[PDB]
């Protein structure tokens, strides 16, 4: 529900934060958040 | 010969809502400690006239 | 020349819930050549009654 | 995650998350995805 380039940062920042203070770590070059692309068991969906 | 241009039938009602929710936050006013100043003096070479 | 709204002929409610138009097969065609010089010709005639 | 899809045909719309790639989570992930490359060429250009 947003489009601010802040709020979006925030809001990636803290999901970061919270696995990283549960004791694993996730690494940000690979985790995915975008629309129109879904990758679920190697298979992949693009536009439909 | 489909998809040649962009259509604009269907529109996007979450984003109205979004806009509306957003404008839902606008403050109009402002809190001072003094207001602002409404007359001002030109000195001239007189002593008592202004 | 100016094509209608799109959406004076269907409504959509819900992203997967729209109303079926009568013509859709019609206004879903495209003029040919041939086509497009006779709608010339019937603009011709109403320009110039008689 | 239901499984009752059946499709019609395709469309062209606008992008509504156009302004939000310019944030600074995309340039990250960009930026490592580029560096990991760098290096790799790097080794490659060493070895050989």
């Amino acid at each position: 529900h947003t489009t601010d380039t802040k709020v979006f940062d925030k809001v990636a920042a803290s999901i970061f934060d919270t696995v990283a203070k549960c004791g694993h770590e996730a690494s940000p070059s690979k985790t995915m958040m975008t629309p129109y692309s879904v990758e679920k068991t190697q298979t992949h969906a693009k536009q439909g | 010969t489909a998809t040649r241009e962009v259509d604009f039938t269907v529109p996007d009602v979450q984003k109205i809502l979004d806009d509306i929710k957003a404008l839902a936050a606008e403050q109009v006013y402002k809190i001072v400690k003094v207001p602002s100043i409404s007359f001002r003096h030109i000195v001239m070479q007189s002593r008592d006239r202004v | 020349y100016i094509a209608p709204n799109p959406r004076i002929s269907s409504i959509t409610l819900t992203q997967r819930i729209t109303t079926t138009g009568p013509f859709a097969i019609l206004t879903g065609s495209t003029p040919t050549a041939q086509q497009l010089n006779d709608v010339r010709k019937i603009y011709l005639a109403l320009m110039f009654p008689g | 995650n239901s499984k009752d899809v059946f499709y019609d045909k395709f469309r062209t719309e606008p992008n509504r998350y156009k302004a939000l790639f310019r944030s600074s989570f995309y340039n990250e992930s960009r930026r490592m995805n580029e560096e990991k490359i760098l290096e790799a060429v790097k080794y490659s250009q060493k070895l050989g």
